[PDB]
């Protein structure tokens, strides 16, 4: 109480500051317009308070309450990971998400003086960091629990790990943090892998795949059983990768151990790429900026091996037998202005069809463009209030009014015409 | 010497770490040295580091240990078994060496192959270039690199194996050749001299986007049967 | 009795189209042959220069909405 008698205090000093005169004196009336031009950052700090209530400890002209609250509670919370347990750090992270996430929003805080911008700045790096760590928990430390409690220590590790790489700068729609982050869980899958069998986990040197059906041998190199049959033809059933002098009265059979440990480091690889996936959607594809141009090159250079294609993932170790398309990254891009974008998508589609998994008859591929556009047009337009949605059909009409029309191919620009114009 | 080869084994014991069994390997370090045998082991025991072990060993198996870099190989190590340690690059290879495997390491550059290396086993490497081949080279084994080019094969390239490579093009396989394996690369084109081979020599060349005209016109070549060539497959399911 | 039926749609629809389409009383007619075939085939003024000059760019397409997600969730 006494707290909230502080904020809505300076709030009221603020707003009478322009009384369009001096402000002699602070009547009570100011008070109400005050709690009524500061009430969702009020409510936000009570919210706040009522989650964390210890932020009050951590506590003890201009309203700074909420920020300083916040502020407290990343604190409170890059000191308190994990604890009391890991279910409880990430829920506890994700209930303050909303509040935290609101104190971070630029258009929350109209009007924000220059320490409460200030606090903001910081608070903003400290949340992305403790949301990239709780993804990282929620995805690779809760699910390693049950399906691979082997990691469940070396995964705790490297949750701190991940705090640590954001630390200094944690906005990974930058280049540093988003390749440190990527470093960091190429370390912990190879880590994993050579836990789960100290001859670590090495694909079939047949399929380049793991060994579905894994068949180990006096060398231990691991290949598959359907592979072995198509391999035993004749005079070469010694293993290919080692060339072993083969008693030719061998035959092999399945080795549990080893088909265990790839359902395990396949579990992993599942997990991480889910959290890959989920960082990039939620932190480095959030601003209502488009991230750099480097981090953008670096995801297009990784959905393909050099071609093949492959799921959004930072692992060399997955593939799309088929070359397979898929449109998150489309999705994510389009969610900005489709000028910024565009020469990236471009580029995406160029590299697509540069005779790398398309080679004719891409009227399909075109139409995953043509799709993605209109969900970024049907995205925004849902936004759109009454008189803004006035305003577009009135811009929408002068496009066509103004559109007019190389052949044998299509262009990101004339896709979104057609997306536009359909 | 050799009294200070196995102190400095012992001296490396006391730093034993967890799940090293570093005393099997001092007493089969110890046996070898005083007995002079031609041949050691360490493999399983989960070591990080090597001294230098005894000089006349003439074999090794150091397989499945956890090394991430070898001292001084002895000059009569022909022999080595090293399939999975972690060295991050291969230190001098002696004189006489014969063989060597060196799976699942993490080299990334070859030191030179010698004159009598008949045998080579590299695979699961990263490597990006090998050095150059001696003419004996009666096996290669680059499998699992990462190799975008790949140098001459010498006069008597019995086996090869080259999956999971960037190799685009490949030089003249000899009559030398019996046993051939080329899947998963960069392959471009191959030459149609791999059809002079001997009548028993296994070709594959699956997993690579080869020009499908080649492939035609290997068949049109092969299904002409005036050739005695080898076996050759180009994919399995 | 009914899901078995609602299960094989992606299936039996195209076939029942076809059967629709193709019949006498309406393969006949224009707005059929833009709605179920390609158009090209009757109508001349329609471009074939570039790859967005097509059929299918020009098709319909799912509309996108709650009970759309429901049925798929259900499924
Ligand atoms: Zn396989
Ligand atoms: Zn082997």
């Amino acid at each position: 109480l006494k707290f909230l008698q502080m904020a809505l205090w300076s709030c009221t000093r603020k707003l009478k500051a322009a009384s369009e005169a001096p402000e002699e004196e602070v009547s009570l009336p100011w008070v109400h317009l005050a709690y009524q031009r500061f009430r969702s950052r009020l409510q936000n700090f009570s919210r706040i308070l009522t989650i964390y209530p210890q932020v009050l400890h951590s506590l003890m002209c201009e309203m700074t309450l909420d920020a300083f609250a916040a502020m407290a509670c990343t604190e409170m919370l890059t000191r308190n990971t994990l604890k009391p347990s890991p279910q409880a750090w990430l829920q506890l992270v994700k209930n303050l998400s909303m509040p935290l996430e609101l104190i971070c929003s630029d258009e929350h805080m109209q009007g924000s003086g220059s320490l409460a911008q200030a606090v903001i700045r910081e608070v903003r790096a400290q949340w992305s960091r403790i949301f990239s760590t709780a993804l990282f928990v929620e995805h690779v430390l809760l699910g390693t629990e049950s399906r691979v409690p082997e990691l469940q220590g070396l995964v705790t590790e490297h949750v701190f790990l991940l705090d640590k790489c954001l630390r200094e700068n944690s906005d990974v729609k930058t280049h540093g943090p988003f390749e440190a982050v990527m470093r960091t869980l190429c370390e912990c899958k190879e880590t994993a892998s050579k836990t789960l069998s100290r001859f670590g986990i090495q694909p079939c040197s047949i399929c380049l795949g793991d060994a579905k059906d894994p068949v180990c041998l006096p060398c231990d190199h691991v290949h598959c059983l359907r592979c072995l049959r198509a391999w035993f033809a004749s005079e070469q059933m010694i293993c290919p990768y080692c060339l072993t002098a083969l008693p030719d009265e061998f035959s092999p059979a399945v080795s549990q151990a080893h088909r265990e440990a790839i359902e395990k480091h396949a579990r992993f690889r599942q997990m991480c790429n889910s959290f890959f996936v989920d960082l990039v959607s939620t932190i480095c594809f959030k601003d209502n900026a488009p991230p750099e141009k480097e981090v953008i090159e670096s995801l297009l250079s990784l959905l393909f091996v050099q071609e093949h294609t492959k799921s959004l993932s930072p692992f060399n170790d997955v593939v799309d037998k088929t070359p397979v398309i898929r449109s998150v990254i489309l999705k994510l891009l389009l969610k900005y202005s489709f000028h910024d974008v565009k020469d990236y998508i471009q580029e995406y589609l160029t590299l697509l069809k540069k005779k790398a998994f398309i080679t004719e008859d891409k009227t399909e591929l075109y139409m995953l463009f043509i799709n993605c556009l209109e969900d970024s047009i049907l995205e925004k337009t849902s936004a759109y209030s009454r008189n803004d949605e006035l305003n577009h059909l009135e811009e929408e009409g002068r496009f066509l009014k103004a559109y007019s029309p190389p052949a044998n191919e299509a262009s990101v620009e004339y896709l979104q015409e057609v997306a536009r114009i359909r | 010497c050799n009294e200070f080869y196995l102190k400095t084994w012992s001296e490396w014991e006391k730093n034993g770490t967890p799940g090293e069994q570093r005393n099997i390997a001092f007493n089969r370090l110890k046996i070898c040295l005083q007995n002079q045998e031609a041949e050691l082991n360490l493999s399983e025991l989960d070591l990080k580091t090597l001294p230098d072990l005894p000089p006349q060993i003439t074999t090794l198996e150091i397989r499945k240990n956890l090394l991430t870099h070898l001292p001084d190989l002895p000059p009569m190590l022909k022999v080595i078994h090293a399939q999975f340690n972690q060295l991050e690059s291969l230190p001098a290879l002696p004189e006489t060496l014969e063989e060597l495997n060196a799976g699942d390491n993490k080299i990334k550059e070859l030191p030179f192959l010698p004159e009598n290396l008949t045998h080579l086993r590299v695979h699961n490497n990263r490597l990006h270039i090998l050095p150059l081949l001696p003419p004996e080279l009666k096996l290669l084994v680059v499998s699992g690199n990462r190799l975008d080019s790949i140098p001459p094969f010498p006069d008597k390239l019995e086996g090869l194996a080259l999956a999971n490579n960037f190799i685009e093009q490949l030089p003249e396989l000899p009559f030398s050749m019996n046993r051939a394996v080329l899947m998963n690369n960069n392959l471009t084109t191959l030459p149609e001299s791999v059809l002079r081979l001997a009548q028993n020599a296994f070709v594959n060349v699956a997993g690579n986007p080869l020009s499908g005209h080649t492939m035609r016109t290997l068949q049109q070549i092969t299904t002409g049967p005036d050739y005695s060539g080898p076996q050759i497959f180009f994919s399995m399911g | 009795v009914i899901s078995p039926e609602l299960e094989h749609l992606d299936k039996t629809l195209p076939t029942m189209n076809n059967l629709i389409s193709q019949d006498k009383r309406i393969s006949s007619n224009p707005v059929a042959k833009i709605i179920y075939g390609d158009p090209v085939t009757f109508l001349p003024h329609l471009p074939r220069k570039s790859v967005v000059h097509c059929s299918k760019i020009w098709s319909c397409r799912k509309r996108i909405t709650v009970e759309y997600l429901q049925h798929i969730v259900e499924q």
